[PDB]
Protein backbone atom coordinates (compact mmCIF):
# COMPACT_ATOMS: atom_id res chain seq x y z
CA UNK A 1 0.00 0.00 0.00
CA UNK A 2 2.10 2.52 -1.48
CA UNK A 3 0.42 6.29 -2.37
CA UNK A 4 1.29 8.14 -5.41
CA UNK A 5 1.00 11.72 -6.19
CA UNK A 6 2.32 14.15 -8.87
CA UNK A 7 4.72 17.28 -8.99
CA UNK A 8 4.33 19.72 -11.68
CA UNK A 9 7.77 20.71 -13.53
CA UNK A 10 7.88 24.14 -13.61
CA UNK A 11 6.76 24.29 -9.81
CA UNK A 12 9.02 21.80 -9.15
CA UNK A 13 12.21 24.54 -8.85
CA UNK A 14 10.16 26.04 -5.76
CA UNK A 15 8.38 22.91 -4.13
CA UNK A 16 11.84 21.28 -3.69
CA UNK A 17 11.88 21.93 0.01
CA UNK A 18 8.44 21.01 0.35
CA UNK A 19 9.24 17.33 -2.09
CA UNK A 20 12.13 16.63 0.34
CA UNK A 21 10.15 16.68 3.25
CA UNK A 22 7.39 14.60 1.95
CA UNK A 23 9.51 11.81 0.04
CA UNK A 24 10.66 11.01 3.88
CA UNK A 25 7.76 8.78 4.10
CA UNK A 26 8.46 5.90 2.60
CA UNK A 27 5.32 4.90 1.36
CA UNK A 28 4.98 7.92 -0.49
CA UNK A 29 5.66 7.51 -4.49
CA UNK A 30 6.36 11.12 -6.44
CA UNK A 31 6.28 11.49 -9.85
CA UNK A 32 6.91 14.92 -12.06
CA UNK A 33 4.92 15.28 -15.17
CA UNK A 34 4.94 18.40 -17.41
CA UNK A 35 1.52 19.30 -16.49
CA UNK A 36 0.27 22.72 -18.41
CA UNK A 37 -1.77 23.84 -15.66
CA UNK A 38 -0.37 26.08 -12.72
CA UNK A 39 -0.91 23.30 -10.42
CA UNK A 40 2.13 22.88 -7.49
CA UNK A 41 0.64 19.25 -6.91
CA UNK A 42 -1.88 16.97 -8.36
CA UNK A 43 -2.89 14.53 -5.21
CA UNK A 44 -5.23 11.67 -7.26
CA UNK A 45 -6.89 11.62 -10.80
CA UNK A 46 -9.32 15.10 -9.90
CA UNK A 47 -7.89 16.34 -7.47
CA UNK A 48 -4.67 19.54 -7.25
CA UNK A 49 -3.26 21.96 -4.91
CA UNK A 50 -2.83 24.82 -5.77
CA UNK A 51 -0.97 27.87 -3.86
CA UNK A 52 -1.53 31.38 -4.26
CA UNK A 53 0.04 34.55 -2.59
CA UNK A 54 -2.40 36.59 -0.67
CA UNK A 55 -0.27 40.29 -1.51
CA UNK A 56 -1.29 39.10 -5.10
CA UNK A 57 -4.80 38.08 -5.63
CA UNK A 58 -6.32 41.76 -6.43
CA UNK A 59 -2.79 42.39 -8.90
CA UNK A 60 -4.19 43.66 -11.98
CA UNK A 61 -3.34 41.88 -14.88
CA UNK A 62 -3.37 43.67 -18.25
CA UNK A 63 -6.55 42.21 -19.19
CA UNK A 64 -8.49 43.97 -16.44
CA UNK A 65 -8.54 40.56 -14.90
CA UNK A 66 -7.38 39.67 -10.90
CA UNK A 67 -3.81 38.05 -11.08
CA UNK A 68 -5.27 34.23 -10.26
CA UNK A 69 -8.54 34.33 -12.68
CA UNK A 70 -7.34 32.76 -15.73
CA UNK A 71 -5.21 30.27 -14.07
CA UNK A 72 -8.07 29.30 -11.14
CA UNK A 73 -10.23 29.11 -14.01
CA UNK A 74 -7.90 26.61 -16.14
CA UNK A 75 -8.14 24.02 -13.25
CA UNK A 76 -11.79 24.27 -12.80
CA UNK A 77 -12.00 22.86 -16.18
CA UNK A 78 -9.61 20.00 -15.80
CA UNK A 79 -10.33 19.11 -12.04
CA UNK A 80 -13.30 17.85 -10.05
CA UNK A 81 -11.53 19.14 -6.96
CA UNK A 82 -9.55 22.03 -6.51
CA UNK A 83 -7.66 22.73 -3.49
CA UNK A 84 -6.55 26.57 -3.24
CA UNK A 85 -3.69 27.78 -0.67
CA UNK A 86 -3.22 30.83 0.35
CA UNK A 87 0.23 32.18 1.44
CA UNK A 88 -0.80 35.70 3.40
CA UNK A 89 2.12 37.56 5.11
CA UNK A 90 1.90 39.29 9.07
CA UNK A 91 2.44 42.36 6.82
CA UNK A 92 -0.81 42.37 4.45
CA UNK A 93 -2.84 41.26 7.35
CA UNK A 94 -2.29 43.83 9.69
CA UNK A 95 -2.40 46.55 6.57
CA UNK A 96 -5.68 44.64 5.29
CA UNK A 97 -8.21 42.73 7.03
CA UNK A 98 -10.65 42.85 4.70
CA UNK A 99 -8.72 40.45 2.22
CA UNK A 100 -8.89 37.73 3.89
CA UNK A 101 -13.20 37.33 3.64
CA UNK A 102 -12.81 38.36 0.07
CA UNK A 103 -10.97 35.92 -1.09
CA UNK A 104 -13.11 33.49 0.56
CA UNK A 105 -16.13 34.56 -1.62
CA UNK A 106 -14.37 35.80 -4.91
CA UNK A 107 -13.06 31.73 -4.65
CA UNK A 108 -16.50 30.28 -3.38
CA UNK A 109 -17.28 27.51 -5.19
CA UNK A 110 -18.33 23.76 -4.50
CA UNK A 111 -15.42 22.53 -5.89
CA UNK A 112 -12.88 24.63 -4.51
CA UNK A 113 -11.24 24.26 -0.80
CA UNK A 114 -9.27 27.46 0.32
CA UNK A 115 -7.11 26.98 2.99
CA UNK A 116 -5.00 30.20 4.48
CA UNK A 117 -1.64 28.96 5.72
CA UNK A 118 1.32 31.11 7.01
CA UNK A 119 4.32 32.07 4.93
CA UNK A 120 6.58 29.18 5.81
CA UNK A 121 7.11 25.95 4.49
CA UNK A 122 6.81 23.76 7.37
CA UNK A 123 2.64 24.90 7.36
CA UNK A 124 2.70 23.66 3.39
CA UNK A 125 4.11 20.76 4.30
CA UNK A 126 1.95 19.81 6.82
CA UNK A 127 -1.11 20.86 4.31
CA UNK A 128 -0.08 18.00 2.13
CA UNK A 129 0.19 15.25 4.24
CA UNK A 130 -2.88 15.42 5.15
CA UNK A 131 -4.22 15.62 1.91
CA UNK A 132 -2.15 12.46 0.96
CA UNK A 133 -3.41 10.92 3.51
CA UNK A 134 -6.99 11.93 3.06
CA UNK A 135 -7.23 12.18 -0.73
CA UNK A 136 -4.12 10.09 -2.32
CA UNK A 137 -4.56 6.65 -4.22
CA UNK A 138 -2.51 3.21 -4.14
CA UNK A 139 -1.02 1.91 -7.11
CA UNK A 140 0.02 -0.10 -22.44
CA UNK A 141 -1.18 3.34 -24.35
CA UNK A 142 -0.85 6.33 -22.08
CA UNK A 143 0.51 8.29 -24.57
CA UNK A 144 -2.97 8.86 -26.31
CA UNK A 145 -4.63 10.34 -22.78
CA UNK A 146 -1.82 12.03 -22.06
CA UNK A 147 -1.46 13.50 -25.33
CA UNK A 148 -5.55 14.67 -24.95
CA UNK A 149 -3.91 16.57 -21.75
CA UNK A 150 -5.37 14.08 -19.22
CA UNK A 151 -3.05 14.36 -15.57
CA UNK A 152 -0.75 10.85 -15.20
CA UNK A 153 -2.56 10.30 -12.14
CA UNK A 154 -5.52 10.34 -14.39
CA UNK A 155 -4.49 8.25 -16.87
CA UNK A 156 -2.93 5.54 -13.45
CA UNK A 157 -6.38 5.21 -12.47
CA UNK A 158 -7.73 4.42 -16.20
CA UNK A 159 -5.89 1.59 -17.16
CA UNK A 160 -6.25 0.08 -13.81
CA UNK A 161 -9.43 -0.88 -14.57
CA UNK A 162 -9.73 -0.13 -18.54
CA UNK A 163 -7.49 -0.62 -21.65
CA UNK A 164 -7.38 1.80 -24.49
CA UNK A 165 -10.44 0.18 -26.04
CA UNK A 166 -12.53 -0.83 -23.13
CA UNK A 167 -12.11 2.42 -21.75
CA UNK A 168 -13.54 3.86 -25.33
CA UNK A 169 -15.98 1.31 -25.53
CA UNK A 170 -17.03 2.77 -21.80
CA UNK A 171 -17.06 6.48 -22.60
CA UNK A 172 -19.15 5.82 -26.23
CA UNK A 173 -21.22 3.22 -23.68
CA UNK A 174 -21.61 6.35 -21.57
CA UNK A 175 -20.95 4.26 -18.81
CA UNK A 176 -20.71 6.13 -15.72
CA UNK A 177 -18.08 4.43 -13.86
CA UNK A 178 -15.89 5.64 -16.95
CA UNK A 179 -18.00 8.77 -17.07
CA UNK A 180 -17.55 10.20 -13.89
CA UNK A 181 -13.81 10.06 -13.80
CA UNK A 182 -13.81 12.95 -16.18
CA UNK A 183 -14.68 16.51 -16.09
CA UNK A 184 -16.85 18.05 -18.72
CA UNK A 185 -14.07 19.15 -21.10
CA UNK A 186 -12.13 16.17 -20.45
CA UNK A 187 -15.21 14.23 -21.44
CA UNK A 188 -16.28 16.32 -24.94
CA UNK A 189 -12.74 16.38 -25.56
CA UNK A 190 -12.72 12.20 -25.86
CA UNK A 191 -16.06 12.75 -27.60
CA UNK A 192 -14.29 15.20 -30.41
CA UNK A 193 -11.60 12.86 -30.70
CA UNK A 194 -14.14 9.17 -31.19
CA UNK A 195 -16.49 11.53 -33.83
CA UNK A 196 -14.08 13.26 -36.13
CA UNK A 197 -14.55 11.67 -39.23
CA UNK A 198 -11.89 10.34 -41.62
CA UNK B 1 -21.09 23.29 27.85
CA UNK B 2 -21.17 25.74 25.14
CA UNK B 3 -18.74 28.79 24.85
CA UNK B 4 -20.62 29.85 21.44
CA UNK B 5 -22.81 32.81 21.34
CA UNK B 6 -24.54 32.63 17.91
CA UNK B 7 -26.54 35.57 16.83
CA UNK B 8 -28.19 36.35 13.81
CA UNK B 9 -27.86 34.23 10.74
CA UNK B 10 -28.32 35.54 6.94
CA UNK B 11 -27.94 34.64 3.61
CA UNK B 12 -25.67 36.53 1.40
CA UNK B 13 -27.24 36.12 -2.16
CA UNK B 14 -25.72 35.92 -5.19
CA UNK B 15 -22.37 34.71 -4.19
CA UNK B 16 -22.32 31.64 -6.29
CA UNK B 17 -24.80 30.28 -8.28
CA UNK B 18 -25.13 26.63 -7.52
CA UNK B 19 -24.98 27.03 -3.55
CA UNK B 20 -26.76 29.04 -0.45
CA UNK B 21 -24.38 31.09 1.32
CA UNK B 22 -25.48 31.27 5.13
CA UNK B 23 -23.26 33.58 7.21
CA UNK B 24 -23.78 33.18 10.89
CA UNK B 25 -22.36 36.37 13.01
CA UNK B 26 -20.60 34.11 16.83
CA UNK B 27 -19.38 36.01 19.71
CA UNK B 28 -16.45 34.64 21.00
CA UNK B 29 -15.58 36.57 24.22
CA UNK B 30 -16.52 33.69 26.52
CA UNK B 31 -14.69 31.18 24.29
CA UNK B 32 -11.90 33.65 24.58
CA UNK B 33 -11.99 34.03 27.92
CA UNK B 34 -12.04 30.80 28.89
CA UNK B 35 -9.07 30.21 26.65
CA UNK B 36 -6.83 32.49 28.77
CA UNK B 37 -7.81 31.75 32.33
CA UNK B 38 -9.28 28.04 32.15
CA UNK B 39 -6.52 26.29 29.99
CA UNK B 40 -3.04 28.23 30.41
CA UNK B 41 -1.17 25.07 28.97
CA UNK B 42 -1.54 24.56 24.79
CA UNK B 43 -2.26 21.56 24.68
CA UNK B 44 -5.55 21.24 26.35
CA UNK B 45 -6.40 24.47 24.97
CA UNK B 46 -6.41 22.90 20.81
CA UNK B 47 -8.75 20.32 22.22
CA UNK B 48 -11.33 22.83 23.59
CA UNK B 49 -11.51 24.62 20.86
CA UNK B 50 -11.80 21.21 18.56
CA UNK B 51 -14.39 20.02 20.34
CA UNK B 52 -16.09 23.35 21.05
CA UNK B 53 -16.02 23.87 17.25
CA UNK B 54 -17.93 20.09 16.59
CA UNK B 55 -20.38 22.40 19.21
CA UNK B 56 -21.03 25.32 17.21
CA UNK B 57 -20.79 23.22 13.28
CA UNK B 58 -23.70 20.91 14.50
CA UNK B 59 -25.38 23.67 16.96
CA UNK B 60 -25.31 26.12 13.46
CA UNK B 61 -26.20 22.95 11.08
CA UNK B 62 -29.08 21.95 13.08
CA UNK B 63 -30.70 25.52 13.30
CA UNK B 64 -30.31 25.83 9.33
CA UNK B 65 -32.21 22.23 8.68
CA UNK B 66 -35.86 23.40 10.11
CA UNK B 67 -35.20 26.80 8.04
CA UNK B 68 -27.86 23.64 -4.40
CA UNK B 69 -24.79 23.58 -1.90
CA UNK B 70 -25.26 24.72 1.08
CA UNK B 71 -22.01 26.57 2.66
CA UNK B 72 -21.79 28.30 6.31
CA UNK B 73 -19.68 31.03 7.09
CA UNK B 74 -19.21 30.90 10.69
CA UNK B 75 -17.97 34.79 10.82
CA UNK B 76 -16.48 35.17 14.56
CA UNK B 77 -16.50 38.57 16.13
CA UNK B 78 -13.16 38.37 17.52
CA UNK B 79 -10.07 36.16 16.17
CA UNK B 80 -7.40 35.96 18.63
CA UNK B 81 -4.94 33.57 16.75
CA UNK B 82 -4.50 33.81 13.08
CA UNK B 83 -6.81 32.55 10.68
CA UNK B 84 -4.26 29.77 9.73
CA UNK B 85 -4.95 27.94 12.82
CA UNK B 86 -8.50 28.32 12.71
CA UNK B 87 -8.45 26.70 9.52
CA UNK B 88 -6.58 23.72 10.97
CA UNK B 89 -8.42 23.42 13.74
CA UNK B 90 -11.82 23.91 11.75
CA UNK B 91 -10.49 21.15 9.42
CA UNK B 92 -9.69 19.25 12.55
CA UNK B 93 -13.40 19.69 13.64
CA UNK B 94 -14.54 18.25 10.83
CA UNK B 95 -12.25 15.00 10.78
CA UNK B 96 -13.60 14.41 13.95
CA UNK B 97 -17.38 14.78 13.18
CA UNK B 98 -19.68 12.08 11.69
CA UNK B 99 -23.25 13.04 10.97
CA UNK B 100 -25.04 15.37 8.85
CA UNK B 101 -23.69 18.15 9.69
CA UNK B 102 -19.84 17.49 8.39
CA UNK B 103 -21.68 16.12 4.80
CA UNK B 104 -24.77 18.55 4.70
CA UNK B 105 -22.51 21.49 3.97
CA UNK B 106 -19.34 23.10 3.89
CA UNK B 107 -17.88 25.94 6.21
CA UNK B 108 -15.32 28.05 6.42
CA UNK B 109 -14.55 30.60 8.80
CA UNK B 110 -14.23 34.70 8.89
CA UNK B 111 -13.79 37.30 11.25
CA UNK B 112 -16.15 40.34 11.72
CA UNK B 113 -15.47 43.73 9.87
CA UNK B 114 -17.30 46.78 9.22
CA UNK B 115 -17.49 46.08 5.27
CA UNK B 116 -21.36 45.39 3.98
CA UNK B 117 -19.92 41.65 2.21
CA UNK B 118 -23.56 41.32 0.93
CA UNK B 119 -22.82 44.70 -1.61
CA UNK B 120 -19.62 43.41 -2.43
CA UNK B 121 -20.96 40.79 -4.16
CA UNK B 122 -23.24 42.91 -5.85
CA UNK B 123 -21.33 46.18 -7.01
CA UNK B 124 -17.80 44.75 -7.32
CA UNK B 125 -16.50 44.86 -10.69
CA UNK B 126 -13.74 42.29 -10.11
CA UNK B 127 -15.72 39.99 -8.08
CA UNK B 128 -18.75 40.21 -10.94
CA UNK B 129 -16.03 39.18 -13.85
CA UNK B 130 -14.42 36.88 -12.14
CA UNK B 131 -18.49 34.62 -11.31
CA UNK B 132 -19.20 35.51 -14.87
CA UNK B 133 -15.86 33.95 -15.98
CA UNK B 134 -16.05 30.69 -14.13
CA UNK B 135 -19.89 30.09 -15.46
CA UNK B 136 -18.03 29.59 -18.55
CA UNK B 137 -15.27 27.91 -17.63
CA UNK B 138 -17.24 24.51 -17.06
CA UNK B 139 -17.68 23.85 -21.00
CA UNK B 140 -14.10 25.58 -21.92
CA UNK B 141 -12.75 24.40 -25.28
CA UNK B 142 -9.64 26.46 -24.80
CA UNK B 143 -7.20 23.44 -24.62
CA UNK B 144 -8.39 21.86 -27.98
CA UNK B 145 -6.44 24.19 -30.61
CA UNK B 146 -3.04 22.58 -29.45
CA UNK B 147 -4.18 19.11 -29.57
CA UNK B 148 -3.66 17.46 -32.80
CA UNK B 149 -6.72 14.62 -33.08
CA UNK B 150 -5.81 13.66 -36.68
CA UNK B 151 -2.38 12.39 -34.89
CA UNK B 152 -4.00 10.53 -32.31
CA UNK B 153 -6.79 9.34 -34.13
CA UNK B 154 -4.02 7.94 -37.25
CA UNK B 155 -2.62 5.99 -34.10
CA UNK B 156 -5.41 4.52 -32.50
CA UNK B 157 -6.52 2.93 -35.93
CA UNK B 158 -3.09 1.39 -36.40
CA UNK B 159 -2.97 -0.13 -32.72
CA UNK B 160 -6.46 -0.86 -33.69
CA UNK B 161 -5.38 -2.67 -36.49
CA UNK B 162 -2.17 -4.41 -35.51
CA UNK B 163 -4.14 -5.94 -32.47
CA UNK B 164 -6.81 -7.47 -34.80
CA UNK B 165 -4.56 -8.76 -37.10
CA UNK B 166 -5.72 -6.73 -39.87
CA UNK B 167 -3.35 -6.37 -43.31
CA UNK B 168 -2.89 -3.72 -44.99
CA UNK B 169 -4.78 -4.87 -48.11
CA UNK B 170 -8.32 -4.26 -45.51
CA UNK B 171 -7.57 -0.88 -44.45
CA UNK B 172 -9.55 1.10 -47.72
CA UNK B 173 -12.53 -1.38 -47.11
CA UNK B 174 -12.79 -0.84 -43.84
CA UNK B 175 -12.47 2.50 -43.00
CA UNK B 176 -14.82 3.01 -45.98
CA UNK B 177 -17.18 1.24 -44.12
CA UNK B 178 -17.10 3.02 -40.44
CA UNK B 179 -16.27 6.90 -40.40
CA UNK B 180 -14.99 7.54 -37.08
CA UNK B 181 -13.25 5.87 -33.78
CA UNK B 182 -16.71 5.63 -32.28
CA UNK B 183 -17.84 3.20 -35.09
CA UNK B 184 -14.43 1.33 -35.81
CA UNK B 185 -14.21 0.69 -31.96
CA UNK B 186 -17.14 -0.87 -31.63
CA UNK B 187 -17.23 -2.68 -34.71
CA UNK B 188 -13.90 -4.33 -33.47
CA UNK B 189 -15.67 -5.32 -29.76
Amino acid sequence: ENKCIAVNENKVIENQKVIQSLCKNSHLDLIEQSYFGECDFIINHSTCVYKIQASRFMQLRNNGSLHYDKAVNDLLTEFQRVIIIVEFSEIIQDVDPDLFWKIKLYLLNSRVDVFFIHETTDFFIDWMKYFIARWAFSYANADILLDLGFNILLVRKIFQTYSLEEFFMAIIKEESKAVKMLTVSQMTRLKKLLTLEW
Amino acid sequence: EFFWDVQKIQEISNVEEHSVVKCVTVNTSRLISQLNEELQDEESGVNFIVTQLQLLINNVYEKIQKSRSLMINLNFTRLKFSIAYWDILLERSLDLINGPSKTGARYFITEVTPVDRSRYVENNQYFLAFKANQRLTRNSVDMDEFIDFEILIKQIIFDLFKKNGIPDQDFEAILSRFHNLESLVVAFN
